[PDB]
């Protein structure tokens, strides 16, 4: 009814009741769950834009099927195999289910109110980057299907100045 | 363990994995024991490696049917010329040294692996208290330095390339 | 956390900053000093005998700035004061001839290259020696150059004010040589060339916006 998340430019934005009464329990995995989609999505935002002017250049297998080769956008999953979406899959579930490769170091010692703060623009920021990863994939089908389609051309039509 | 031999300047003592923790008197002694057979092991191999490549070859090294010994080459890919039953013969003296004279068959024990067989001695009273661990030391690190380099000799001769000073 | 403080009037920095270190104005936004930054997979750890979190980033600060202070002058100095006089009888084929430093560094041969490799490792080893040592109580930097008690070649002799103010003017020229060399890099590599090409054509005009010349007849 009233926690972290809650800011002036709305008030409290349930206008379907998807919550209404449910539970403690209920609405912290409904927090947990909101949370992680924000985090994949800012990354899925910053990961979208780096390889477009920078490369690593390692050969996913050996001999041949070097990055400076495969696609960007949604061409790359058709080109990279199933053994290496399998692997880095199994490696963030490593990463999630253990402790290994995580640090408890980056808890931090914040008071109460700054943590608050943070938390919400958190919260914020992982919101607009969904509908940002939601506008570059649309856009990125919709020209792979059909070329010329909405004629802006090349990848991010913002940011003109990298091509 | 905080004191024994092995923990010296560069790192003192060195434990990142931290196996040891909680710990009798057995685990020690067979990890020394593990640690010093892998050293011998590797000086040997190292030092037949340098003199092979070096370009220093036996004339009676020749084998059956002749097979002269210019013939040898070098290496995992250069070894898969030898007769097999001459290399049967060799693991078969290897093994036996596994179960012959490098044993405490005495009943000696003065450090883990002073076998000594109580028979061939070349003066061991004679080094003072201070150089016989100055000696246990520098045998034991100029053995961390073999096995690991030797690893390396494995694994450069298959990677490919040009390492310094060796030719390759 | 304190309010205000000498950088960010509008903001706020934690309390771990205090004072002690030299060149402390308050500058930490985010955090990093309120965490275990030495303690948690320290294979070299030693209770009771390691120092505080922020000495620990100081020596990760001090470190990156001089090798920073170091790459600044070697980026500068072979675009306008010559390559070394090398390749003579080295059989190099103008290998020192390129001055791109983006470029030199596919043409030197190894043995340099592991050299500088194992310098720096034993130095580094001499800082791990020294710090495994010096327990809680680091005067931080050591490895014992110019300074009383280590290797003195020079004979270095300073009031403690002097060497206050010599250390604020290193960790100042700590941070600007980090800026500095992070600039030199990113600009060669997003112009293909030197510092000296890039600047020394801005300096009189180009050709097809100079005029001709002078040619009035004199005397007429
Ligand atoms: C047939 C001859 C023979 C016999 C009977 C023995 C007998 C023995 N050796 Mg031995 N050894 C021999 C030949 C022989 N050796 C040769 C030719 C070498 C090479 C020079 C060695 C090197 C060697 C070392 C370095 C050690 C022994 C040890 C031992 C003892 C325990 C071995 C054990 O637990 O089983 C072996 C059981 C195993 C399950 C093997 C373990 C294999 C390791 C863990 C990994 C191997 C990885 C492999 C090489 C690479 C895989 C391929 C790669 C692509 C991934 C035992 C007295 C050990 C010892 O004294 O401690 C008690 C010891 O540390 N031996
Ligand atoms: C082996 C890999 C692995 C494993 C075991 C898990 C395990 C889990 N994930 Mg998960 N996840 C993974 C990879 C993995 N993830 C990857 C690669 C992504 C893409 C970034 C995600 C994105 C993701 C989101 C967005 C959410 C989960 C959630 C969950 C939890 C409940 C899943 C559920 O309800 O059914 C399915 C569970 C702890 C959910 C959760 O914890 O909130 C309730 C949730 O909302 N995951
Ligand atoms: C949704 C996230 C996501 C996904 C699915 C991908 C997927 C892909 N990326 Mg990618 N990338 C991402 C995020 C992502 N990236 C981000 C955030 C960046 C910016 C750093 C990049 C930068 C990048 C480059 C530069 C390249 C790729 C490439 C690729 C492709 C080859 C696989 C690979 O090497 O991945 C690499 C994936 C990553 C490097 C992301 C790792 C991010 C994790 C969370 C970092 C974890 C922390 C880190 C280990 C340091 C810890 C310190 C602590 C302080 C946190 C593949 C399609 C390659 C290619 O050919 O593309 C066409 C390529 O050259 N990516
Ligand atoms: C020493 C560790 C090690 C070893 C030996 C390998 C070996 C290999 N990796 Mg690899 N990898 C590792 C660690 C390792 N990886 C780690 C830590 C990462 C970071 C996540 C990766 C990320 C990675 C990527 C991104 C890719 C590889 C690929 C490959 C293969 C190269 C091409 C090939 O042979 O195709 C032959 C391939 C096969 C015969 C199919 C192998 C199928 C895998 C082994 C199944 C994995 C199952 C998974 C681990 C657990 C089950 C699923 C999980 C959700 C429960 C080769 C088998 C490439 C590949 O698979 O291309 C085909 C590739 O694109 N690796
Ligand atoms: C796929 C690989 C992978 C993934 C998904 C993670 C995931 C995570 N790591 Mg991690 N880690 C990994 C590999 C990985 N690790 C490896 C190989 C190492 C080195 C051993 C580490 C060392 C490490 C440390 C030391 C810490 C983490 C932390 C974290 C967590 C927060 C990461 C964050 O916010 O920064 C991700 C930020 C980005 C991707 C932005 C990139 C910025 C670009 C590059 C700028 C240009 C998260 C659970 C932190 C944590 O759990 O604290 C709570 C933490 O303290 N990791
Ligand atoms: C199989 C070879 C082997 C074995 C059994 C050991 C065993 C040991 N080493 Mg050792 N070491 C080795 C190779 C080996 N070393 C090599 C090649 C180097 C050079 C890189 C070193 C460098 C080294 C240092 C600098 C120190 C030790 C120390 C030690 C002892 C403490 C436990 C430890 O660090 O284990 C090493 C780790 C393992 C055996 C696990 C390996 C598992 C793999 C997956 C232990 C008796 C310490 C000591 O003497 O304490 C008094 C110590 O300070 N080692
Ligand atoms: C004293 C007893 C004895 C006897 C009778 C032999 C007899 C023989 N050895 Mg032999 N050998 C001995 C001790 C002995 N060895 C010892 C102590 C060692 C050291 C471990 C070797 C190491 C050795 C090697 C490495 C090879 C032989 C080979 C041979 C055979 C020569 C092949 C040939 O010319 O065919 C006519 C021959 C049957 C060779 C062989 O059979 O392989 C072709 C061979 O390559 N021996
Ligand atoms: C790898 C093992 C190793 C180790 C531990 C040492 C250790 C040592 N060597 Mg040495 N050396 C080695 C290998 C090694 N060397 C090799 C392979 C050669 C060539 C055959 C030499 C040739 C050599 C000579 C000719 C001399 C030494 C000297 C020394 C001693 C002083 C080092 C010094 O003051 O330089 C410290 C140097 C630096 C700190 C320079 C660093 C400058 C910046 C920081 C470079 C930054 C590098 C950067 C981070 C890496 C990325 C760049 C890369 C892509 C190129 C020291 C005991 C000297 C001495 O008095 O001993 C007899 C000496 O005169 N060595
Ligand atoms: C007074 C100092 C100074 C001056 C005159 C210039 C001058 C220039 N810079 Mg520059 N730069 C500086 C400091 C300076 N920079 C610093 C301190 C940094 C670090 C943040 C940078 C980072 C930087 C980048 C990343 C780039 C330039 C670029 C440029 C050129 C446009 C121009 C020659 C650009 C360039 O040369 O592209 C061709 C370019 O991409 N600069
Ligand atoms: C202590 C230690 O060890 O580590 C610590 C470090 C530290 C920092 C303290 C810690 C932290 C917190 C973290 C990880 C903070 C990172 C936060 C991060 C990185 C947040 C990204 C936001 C991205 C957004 C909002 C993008 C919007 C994108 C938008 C709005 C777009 O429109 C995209 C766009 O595409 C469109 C749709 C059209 C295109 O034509 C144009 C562009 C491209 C513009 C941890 C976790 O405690 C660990």
């Amino acid at each position: 009814e009233n926690e972290i998340g809650v800011l002036p430019p709305t008030g409290f934005f349930d206008p379907a009741g998807l919550s209404d009464g449910i539970s403690q329990e209920k609405f912290d995995s409904y927090r947990l769950a909101e949370l992680k989609h924000g985090r994949a999505a800012m990354l899925a935002v910053l990961g979208y834009v780096a390889p477009e002017t920078y490369r690593f250049g390692y050969d996913l297998i050996p001999g041949e099927l070097s990055t400076n080769d495969i696609p960007n956008g949604v061409a790359a999953i058709k080109a990279i195999p199933f053994g290496g979406w399998a692997q880095m899959i199994a490696f963030v579930g490593c990463v999630e289910t253990y402790g290994w490769f995580t640090s408890p170091t980056g808890v931090l010692d914040l008071p109460d109110d700054i943590l608050a703060k943070r938390q919400t623009a958190e919260l914020q920021h992982g919101r607009l980057a969904m509908l940002a990863f939601l506008e570059l994939i649309r856009h990125d089908s919709q020209n792979l299907a059909q070329p010329g389609f909405d004629g802006l051309d090349n990848l991010i039509t913002g940011l003109p100045f990298l091509y | 363990f905080e004191n024994e031999l092995g923990a010296q300047p560069p790192l003192g003592f060195f434990d990142p994995l931290g196996m040891l923790d909680e710990a009798g008197q057995a685990r020690f002694d067979r990890l020394r024991y593990v640690e010093l057979k892998h050293g011998r092991i590797c000086q040997l191999a190292f030092l037949g490696n340098i003199i092979t490549r070096a370009g220093i070859h036996l004339p009676g090294a020749i084998s059956l049917d002749g097979t002269k010994f210019s013939d040898i080459g070098n290496g995992w890919a250069g070894s898969f010329e030898v007769p097999k039953d001459g290399a049967l013969q060799i693991l078969f003296f290897v093994g036996f040294l596994e179960l012959f004279v490098m044993k405490d068959v005495t009943g000696e024990g003065e450090f883990v692996g002073d076998f000594r067989n109580g028979a061939l001695d070349f003066g061991w009273d004679s080094f003072s208290e201070e150089t016989k661990l100055q000696k246990r030391a520098i045998e034991l690190n100029n053995g961390r330095a073999a096995m690991m380099g030797i690893l390396g000799l494995m694994v450069h001769e298959q990677l490919g390339g040009e390492l310094p000073i060796v030719g390759q | 956390w304190n309010e205000a403080p000498r950088a960010l009037p509008f903001g706020s920095a934690p309390p771990t900053l205090d004072g002690s270190l030299v060149g402390d104005v308050g500058f930490d936004p985010i955090g990093f000093s309120t965490a275990p930054f030495a303690s948690f997979n320290n294979p070299i750890y030693q209770e009771g005998n390691f120092m505080t979190d922020v000495q620990w980033l100081r020596e990760a600060e001090l470190t990156h700035g001089r090798i920073a202070q170091l790459a600044v002058v070697g980026f500068i100095w072979p675009a306008l004061f010559g390559t070394f006089p090398g390749n003579e009888n080295f059989g190099g084929a103008d290998a020192y001839s390129y001055v791109n430093p983006l470029e030199a560094i596919n043409h030197i041969p190894s043995l340099a290259i592991y050299q500088i490799v194992g310098g720096m490792a034993w130095v580094e080893y001499q800082r791990v020696q020294r710090i495994k040592e010096q327990g809680k109580d680091r005067i931080s930097g050591d490895i014992g150059l110019a300074y009383p008690g280590g290797w003195n070649p020079f004979n270095i002799n300073y009031s403690p004010e002097e060497y206050a103010e010599k250390q604020l003017q290193e960790i100042k020229h700590c941070r600007l040589a980090m800026l500095g060399a992070f600039g030199l890099f990113f600009q060669a590599l997003n112009s293909g060339e030197d510092i000296v090409s890039q600047l020394s054509p801005a300096f009189a005009a180009p050709e097809y916006a100079a005029k001709a010349g002078y040619f009035l007849p004199q005397g007429i």
